[PDB]
RNA sequence: GGGGCUGAUUCUGGAUUCGACGGGAUUUGCGAAACCCAAGGUGCAUGCCGAGGGGCGGUUGGCCUCGUAAAAAGCCGCAAAAAAUAGUCGC
RNA sequence: ACGACCAGGGCUACACACGUGCUACAAUGGCGCAUACAAAGAGAAGCGACCUCGCGAGAGCAAGCGGACCUCAUAAAGUGCGUCGUAGUCCGGAUUGGAGUCUGCAACUCGACUCCAUGAAGUCGGAAUCGCUAGUAAUCGUGGAUCAGAAUGCCACGGUGA
């Protein structure tokens, strides 16, 4: 790379509520707690009438 | 009017001094026929004022009144057909009459946390002939030299 | 170099209520007519029809430069038109009774030319006393004068 | 006083305080911050931070901020289904309260 | 809308072949003029064409319509449009 | 008849009539003509024979319907002149 | 048959304009809950003193006055001090959302009425400017009318009140 022009890039941390937890190279350095991660991404994991509430709310 | 000239009823005064000018003055200080905290907003300013100009109120509060009072002013009767807004005399009555409404115009702008806690200022002002009272009666009597020569 | 044209009788003749700045759409043989000072919009008044207001009956006339030979009419339903937000409510005002809406001038400011909107009243009227008015007024004052100073 | 992490002009009372927290205002908020113990006429002022805390499932047992925007959505989305009077009055333009459209309707119709 | 405890208004010989329709099943388009009732529980899915003053307008009844009406269905507001 | 001048206040240069109009792009939602599969719902069912229709006619050679042979549809022509305010006035 | 009967629909239509008016744009104040204080009428194919379930709209079975007697029904604005304390906001309440009640052969077009959540403009309004001389204007209700059901209307009466 070039010596001057390009910005502090050290390893952050980055937890999830996922349990997949992951530190890695960017440019602000606090923990970027993160939203969803990739395997709790909802792919095959969150997509994986009323008559009978007629009958229950009255009858 | 044209046929029965009519002369105004009598005074029945207010609770606190008994004042006949501070009971028509609570009227002026009336918005929707209500007396009742309306006379709480006038002994609000009555107590701010008595308070931070010193004496006691019957007398005290007159200053900023004999100071913000017109000696002639102006009205329309179409002289021309213009604005020649004609200067013209007061009766002592008229006088004070909208020498007090100068006070309520300049109350309905203030703003504080309390309409009763606005007007702790406004004689204060117009006792050294200062605040926006003064603003009116000074722009009545620039009127009033301007147009001075229309007799 | 043509100046600001008008159609100045019009305005002591009507009532104006509430005044439009619109625009215009030239039909392709005739814009060097108003580039040169030809017009007519001698009883120009704005029919609405279809929600797309048209101009009919003005005698915008040919040029000669464009040979007089292919050009376009005379008269033409041209399309008038104007901002959404300003014409979709004055069907409101103009449709009730014997009201049109006329052209006033085919001016041109920002380099561009217009035609002025305004709601108009009637003519089947005694339209006196208005101007019975200035001579009740000019006459009045003349007679104060004369009072006051005399 | 903070719900669902959305913050907020921190010194009113916590019932009002959390109306920007689209789901609870001036009646059910009275009995939802009761349950944490504090009421609907006190503020944020000497007002400790466990106290504040114990409301984080309260809300969560009933529709927070984040949940009663997207309910409505989803729920309109829903009645947008089939078609019916309240299928074309909800989108051709017009309101679906039952109310006279050939003068004030301009809430829904356009500001004029 | 209506209170809670009633028990909702159709017609009787209507409801009556309501119950000829879930002891059939069949499909057949039926002409029909009823209007002021609701789309039940138990009428799953038969097509019929519907009085809306002057022509006929066919309607699909859904599992999913147990609280409106079935008067919504009848436009018989004049509208092609604005202009 | 040849020759010159004039062809948008840009005249070697770059439209902003913000101006509802015709054509295009983006954001948007559920109907199959914007799209698809037979499991989640379901029975005497599909089509080829053959046959028929709003005081009256027509079209997709066809939209509702029909089982050894005949009764019922959305829109168009004959017609409610479906000009509503009519163009600027008095008769 | 320009006659008459029957099931629904529509008069409430929508980008408009023209009016008639009401709660608004706030700190006299909406905010706290009991509290200082009346008139006027109306009710038996109806009005309704109860208890309790109803803090939510209603009520099940039902007690009394054909009414100076049972009622509608305790006035709100008046007052104790404090909060959102000058914010498009706890103003201000409309477009919505489900949830519940009523009367009614039947509340979707096409009813009020309620729970709870919600918060669009609006910040004293250019010109046509209109009403009013004292219990007047502004301002707060309470009842009758048609009516199974419902009036920001029209009909009256009562407080403060320039
Ligand atoms: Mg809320
Ligand atoms: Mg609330
Ligand atoms: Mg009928
Ligand atoms: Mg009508
Ligand atoms: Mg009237
Ligand atoms: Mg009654
Ligand atoms: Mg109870
Ligand atoms: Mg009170
Ligand atoms: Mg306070
Ligand atoms: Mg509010
Ligand atoms: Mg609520
Ligand atoms: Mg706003
Ligand atoms: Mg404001
Ligand atoms: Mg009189
Ligand atoms: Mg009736
Ligand atoms: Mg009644
Ligand atoms: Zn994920």
């Amino acid at each position: 790379m070039k010596k001057d022009i390009h910005p502090k890039y050290e390893e952050i941390t980055a937890s999830c509520s996922c349990g997949n937890v992951m530190k890695i190279r960017s440019t602000v350095g606090h923990d970027l707690n993160l939203d969803v991660c990739s395997k709790c991404h909802p792919f095959f994991t969150g997509k994986q009438g009323r008559v009978d509430r007629f009958n229950k709310r009255f009858n | 009017p044209r046929r029965r000239v009519i002369g105004q009823r009598k005074i029945l005064p207010d609770p606190k001094f008994g004042s006949e000018l501070l009971a028509k003055f609570v009227n002026i200080l009336m918005v929707d026929g209500k007396k009742s905290t309306a006379e709480s907003i006038v002994y609000s300013a009555l107590e701010t004022l008595a308070q931070r100009s010193g004496k006691s109120e019957l007398e005290a509060f007159e200053v900023a009144l004999e100071n913000v009072r017109p000696t002639v002013e102006v009205k329309s009767r179409r002289v021309g057909g213009s604005t020649y807004q004609v200067p013209v005399e007061v009766r002592p009555v008229r006088r004070n009459a909208l020498a007090m409404r100068w006070i309520v115009e300049a109350a309905r702008k203030r703003g504080d946390k309390s309409m009763a806690l606005r007007l702790a200022n406004e004689l204060s002002d117009a006792a050294e002939n200062k605040g926006t009272a003064v603003k009116k009666r000074e722009d009545v009597h620039r009127m009033a030299e301007a147009n001075k020569a229309f007799a | 170099s043509a100046t600001i044209a008008l159609n100045k009788r019009a305005r002591h003749e009507y009532f104006i209520e509430e005044e439009f700045e619109a625009g215009l759409a030239l039909q392709g043989w005739e814009v060097k007519s108003l580039r040169a000072g030809k017009a007519n919009i001698s009883d120009s008044y704005v029919l609405l029809r279809d929600g797309e207001a048209f101009l009919f009956g003005a005698n915008i006339t040919p040029m000669a430069v464009a040979s007089t030979h292919v050009v376009c009419d005379p008269t033409r339903t041209r399309k008038l038109l104007l901002n959404q937000r300003e014409l979709d409510s004055l069907y409101g005002r103009v449709n009730r009774e014997g009201y049109t809406v006329v052209a006033l001038s085919l001016y041109w400011k920002n380099a561009w030319c217009k035609v002025k909107i305004g709601v108009a009243k009637g003519k089947k009227q005694h339209d006196k006393r208005s101007d019975i008015k200035e001579r009740e007024w000019q006459v009045d004052k003349a007679r104060i004068m004369k009072n006051a100073h005399r | 006083a903070r719900i669902a992490g959305i913050n907020i002009p921190d010194h009113k009372h916590a019932v009002i305080a959390l109306t920007s927290i689209y789901g609870v205002g001036k009646t059910r908020s009275k009995a939802i911050l009761a349950a944490a113990g504090i009421a609907e006429d006190v503020k944020i002022s000497e007002l400790s931070e466990g106290q504040i805390d114990t409301l984080r499932d309260e809300v969560a047992k009933f529709v927070v901020e984040g949940d009663l925007r997207r309910e409505i959505s989803m729920s309109i989305k829903r009645l947008m289904d089939l078609g019916c009077y309240r299928g074309l009055r909800h989108r051709r333009g017009l309101p679906v309260r039952g109310q006279r459209t050939k003068t004030n309707a301009r809430t829904r119709k356009g500001p004029r | 809308p209506r209170s809670l405890k009633k028990g909702p208004f159709i017609d009787l010989h209507l409801l009556k072949k309501v119950e000829k329709a879930v002891e059939s099943g069949d499909k057949k388009p039926l002409r029909t003029w009823s209007r002021r009732s609701t789309i039940f529980p138990n009428m799953i899915g038969l097509t019929i064409a519907v009085h809306n003053g002057r022509q006929h307008v066919p309607v699909f009844v859904t599992d999913e319509m147990v609280g409106h009406k079935l008067g919504e269905f009848a436009p018989t507001r004049t509208y092609r449009g604005h202009a």
